[PDB]
């Protein structure tokens, strides 16, 4: 509605009654977890690698 | 012939007024109906007898 192209199927299909609301969780919120977890694993204190370095 | 015959006055409401932007105005032209908004896009490339484009 802010002035755009219509070249999608998304605009007749959200005034329809079919739309897809966000997840309660953004990507950028599971993104940042794998992120913690993944830095997590090598640098100290270690946790998703079972409390050994990854080398 | 009275009430009968092919030609005559068509004076009733036709869907011919001054069309506008900004609302989604009525739409009832080349017998298809719907609701929608408007937008002046140029489209030079249409046929003589082209008056519509479909997805």
């Amino acid at each position: 509605t802010g002035g755009s192209e219509i070249r999608d199927l998304l605009c007749v299909q959200s005034f329809n009654g079919i739309k897809v609301l966000p997840p309660i969780l953004s990507e950028s919120q599971i993104s940042g977890y794998t992120t913690a977890a993944t830095v997590a694993a090598m640098f100290p204190p270690w946790s998703a690698a079972a409390g050994i370095p990854f080398s | 012939g009275i009430n009968s015959g092919t030609t005559c006055s068509n004076d009733l409401l036709q869907p011919n007024t001054e069309v506008f932007t900004d609302v989604c105005v009525d739409y009832d032209l080349y017998g298809i109906t719907g609701q929608g908004i408007f937008k002046e896009v140029s489209a030079v490339y249409y046929n003589s007898w082209q008056n519509l484009l479909y997805d």
